[PDB]
DNA sequence: TCAATATCCACCTGCAGATACTACCAAAAGTGTATTTGGAAACTGCTCCATCAAAAGGCATGTTCAGCTGGATTCCAGCTGAACATGCCTTTTGATGGAGCAGTTTCCAAATACACTTTTGGTAGTATCTGCAGGTGGATATTGA
DNA sequence: TCAATATCCACCTGCAGATACTACCAAAAGTGTATTTGGAAACTGCTCCATCAAAAGGCATGTTCAGCTGGAATCCAGCTGAACATGCCTTTTGATGGAGCAGTTTCCAAATACACTTTTGGTAGTATCTGCAGGTGGATATTGA
């Protein structure tokens, strides 16, 4: 198996799953496109807040979307599932 | 005793579509539209002044609220219009 | 008590001026004078009625007690309603009348509420809350009747609910020593004025 | 000598001021806030009315009704986003059928 | 790059925490796109709150207020 | 044909539920919260409630028929209405 | 009669058709009624609170509008 | 200069679970919880007074706001507690 | 001399709530009994959540509350989850749920 | 069924970070007291608009049929996961300066109050006029062949 | 494709329900002029924490293979829609109340200001103790046999 052990282990935990430097780098790159081309500084708690919120969003979306694979009689996650979940939520 | 925005809606309509009327059910929808946006913008402007410990609402608060609420190009044009209005109000 | 009678009593009491609440309560007599003395009648009305409702909760009040209270209230506030006259012709003790009236209405309609109270000049005040064969009665749209046993006259209040007037007239005519009934050419908001002229005609025909 | 005229507007500047003062939004209100807000409201009003009149013209009519407002709003990408949690009385739906 | 630092194993872990058994190979780009969309909306609101005040540092409260606007109240930082 | 009825009902704007049944139901629900008191209802309040309800139901049906097709079907099942409500929140 | 069987099959079929639905299962007519009852309960509970606060026995349109606005649903054409 | 609700949370905790502590991250969550509910209730109470043309916020507005916000049995118990508090505040 | 929390029988502050209501642009005037009612409500809700969280901590054989426990409490309760459904708890995780 | 291997589960040990406790203090925030004032409760009353019945005809109800679709089975090729060996990128740690935050002046802008003029909302009584319903004529797609 | 039948568009006429236009009015509200006040901008300084570097190794990357699953094609029976005849419930109308909404009074509860306690937040400094990681050590299911 291996998938069930990993699922059980990961639902039991609380820590963040994306690495920190990549997320920081992406967020800064996105910020610079606003601000009229100037580089803002960031507090650390701000980046942690943003990361927590993002991972929560993604986990909940994966939950809502694996309900549509089983609706269609499948086991494998496809992109149409994510698209339709986002549509029905209203995003 | 009751007051509304119908006069000004009718003026604007005769200003964009001179040949075109409007029914009474629709102007209710437009009056409801105007009351809703007012509340949203003023609510955001209330908080920005509270967050920053200010006791006065100015044009800057309204501008920031407009940027936050309205999407995209619509905010851009709204900002332009409000800025022009204030500019030529002050110069009189 | 049931949550539907608590609201009824609260709404009934909130209608009563503070200038005369104690008199009505004393006439009702459901609460003892000691309990009345326990209460403060100077704080705002909501708290006063909260206290009185708690007192009623300590006891066990039934829809009959609240109906008695409503009857007493209307004895003082007659003018709130428009009053109409009925006449009976072609003609039992009070208890027989009570039982016959009640049984007639209960036979015609499965769900009802009836109540009586006596008054000087051999008068009886009646309150009826109308129901159906499927549904419960409405306590807030009743019908009030004033009948004087030693006379063939009966006075009625104008309800915002028809469809039961002929049954009421039939019950009045049968429970008493009569067999027909008609409506007089008199109507007004002042019950005593109708009363005076009606008995003037009765005594001086 | 009216404030809406000084600013070049049709909407009321004094009324907006009074409504901001009475709504418990802040202890004070400046003088440019009412004009700025009135101008924004006028811009949005006219932007909707233009599209509604166009929809009426397409349907061969000279009078606007809520159906036209609904069509205007739902066929414009941004107004729908602004008014996406809103239902318009007597407006109906956009026609939409799809193949399986 | 900078969106390819959101790696295949990280996305797979996020999916497993959501209860996903199997995962197509095209999920890694779709997730990246939707994440990039989510951050843009929050970050500009944060920067707006940050510029109204005349400072050049994004604080946690700006992020919290932004998320509260989006309807995503967050507990823990303010 | 279903195709003519869909096209006709999408051009229209009138209400589809009859008034008196809706009024009866809404008054039956109200009396449970008022503790036996028969509240009055303005005429423009019931129309508001009806507009809102019909809009809600139409949009829900849209969202659900999006899920019938996802599963390879043409027929709408309760299976599909329940799941849309879960996802919407 | 149960006051919710007055929401008939044809009405539900019409709402579905306006929603683009081609075919409908016979079990959709009871599900819809429950959905509608839940929606109405939630709105009416809040509407009655607003009017009992004001010490009235009459539900106005503004009470309904306020309730809906709370529930996340904003309705324009009324006042 | 900074103020919080931690003292009172700690008291309540020692009042329900005398053997049990609380970490610093969690008390931040609880402080955020208290600030959110306050804002909601006071916001509803502000509107009810505006809808009915009142210039004063009383216990009745708070009670109605509690009924509107909170679901079911939780509102019932909250109403009971607030009513008792006011009752024994007045009687002193 | 005597506080108002004590008269009311509370731990939460009645003066601070009054101050925050007055300084928040909620209305022109503020009554005497509003802060008492509101403080009581807040105390009730805090106590409810803390009770549930302490129970969850004990089940896991711990002596100290952490955000995981609050999350479990909130999502295991049919009403608090409805009050806090648009809310994400930092360092709280998810409920175990397969299938 | 057998079972070694993970694997699970429990149990014990040590220690490091984080909690809880005590003392100081000082300031800013809440309490008590007395005065004045204005909002809101209490009571009247009147007109609007909500509710209750009645009459009928239009939409819904019930039955049958047949054509369409949902659901289970079989088969095969594509695609996912698992394992293993590399190595590259994240993490941790530390000197450094830029920006947030506090304190002081002052000056420009907002509130307060009185007079006066303008505007807007509502009613009476019109007069159009736009849009809907019905009627009729011309033209095409799809049903079945 | 042939073709009649609905059906589709289009045009027309008629009319009536609803929109624009006047009058008028008078009540409410907005504007203009002085005066006073205080909130926020502008300037200076300080120290905190956020950017920016350099090592170490642990997680990510790439290749290959085996098996699991998605998708397409059959087939069968269940079930939904369409059509027709009938009758019951909703729609429309007219008549009264009763409840909302406006008005007046007054009284009770709120703002305001000043003087006095008290409580809470922050800072050293103390210590202690909870839980995490490690490792021992007992004991279970599991996919290959």
């Amino acid at each position: 198996q291996g998938w069930l052990k990993e699922i059980r282990k990961l639902q039991k935990s609380t820590h963040l799953l994306i690495r920190k430097l990549p997320f920081s780098r992406l967020a800064r790159e996105i910020c610079v496109k606003f601000t009229r081309g100037v580089d803002f500084n960031w507090q650390a708690q701000a980046l942690l807040a943003l990361q927590e919120a993002a991972e929560a969003f993604l986990v909940h979306l994966f939950e809502d979307a694996y309900l549509l694979t089983l609706h269609a009689g499948r086991v494998t996650l496809f992109p149409k599932d994510v698209q339709l979940a986002r549509r029905i939520r209203g995003l | 005793r009751k007051e509304s925005y119908s006069v000004y809606v009718y003026k604007v309509l005769k200003q964009v579509h001179p040949d075109t009327g409007i029914s009474s059910k629709a102007m209710g929808i437009m009056n409801s539209f105007v009351n809703d946006i007012f509340e949203r913008i003023a609510g955001e402007a209330s908080r920005l002044a509270h967050y920053n410990k200010r006791s006065t609402i100015t044009s800057r608060e309204i501008q920031t609220a407009v940027r936050l609420l309205l999407p995209g190009e619509l905010a851009k044009h709204a900002v332009s219009e409000g800025t022009k209005a204030v500019t030529k109000y002050t110069s009189s | 008590m049931d949550e539907t009678v608590a609201e009824f009593i609260k709404r009934t009491i909130l209608k009563i001026p503070m200038n005369e609440l104690t008199t009505i309560l004393k006439a009702w007599d459901f609460l003892s004078e000691n309990q009345l003395q326990t209460v403060n009648f100077r704080q705002r009305k909501e708290s006063v009625v909260q206290h009185l409702i708690h007192l009623c909760e300590e006891k066990r009040a039934s829809i009959s007690d609240a109906a008695l209270l409503d009857i007493i209230y209307m004895q003082f506030h007659q003018h709130q309603k428009v009053w109409d006259v009925f006449q009976m012709s072609k003609g039992f003790d009070m208890k027989q009348f009570k039982n016959s009236f009640k049984k007639i209405l209960q036979r015609a309609l499965k769900n009802v509420t009836v109540s009586f109270r006596e008054t000087e000049e051999n008068a009886v005040w009646i309150r009826i809350a109308w129901g159906t064969q499927y549904t419960k009665p409405n306590q807030y749209k009743p019908t009030y009747v004033v009948y004087y046993s030693q006379t063939p006259y009966a006075f009625t209040s104008s309800s915002m609910l028809r469809r039961n007037t002929p049954l009421l007239g039939q019950a009045l005519t049968i429970a008493s020593k009569h067999h027909q009934i008609v409506k007089m050419d008199l109507r007004s908001r002042y019950l005593d004025s109708l009363k005076a002229i009606v008995f003037k005609q009765y005594n001086q025909t | 000598k009216s404030r809406s005229s000084r600013a070049g507007l049709q909407f009321p500047v004094g009324r907006v001021h009074r409504l901001l003062r009475k709504g418990n939004y802040a202890e004070r209100v400046g003088a440019g806030a009412p004009v700025y807000l009135a101008a924004v409201l006028e811009y949005l009003t006219a932007e909707i009315l233009e599209l509604a009149g166009n929809a009426a013209r397409d349907n061969k009519k000279t009078r606007i009704i809520p159906r036209h407002l609904q069509l205007a709003i739902r066929n414009d990408e941004e107004l729908n986003k602004l008014l996406g949690r809103v239902t318009i009385a007597q407006g109906g739906v956009l026609p939409n059928i799809q193949a399986v | 790059d900078n969106i390819q630092g959101i790696t295949k194993p990280a996305i797979r872990r996020l999916a497993r925490r959501g209860g996903v058994k199997r995962i197509s190979g095209l999920i890694y780009e779709e997730t990246r796109g939707v994440l990039k969309v989510f951050l843009e909306n929050v970050i500009r609101d944060a920067v707006t709150y940050t510029e109204h005040a005349k400072r050049k540092t994004v604080t946690a409260m700006d992020v919290v207020y932004a998320l509260k606007r989006q309807g995503r109240t967050l507990y823990g930082f303010g």
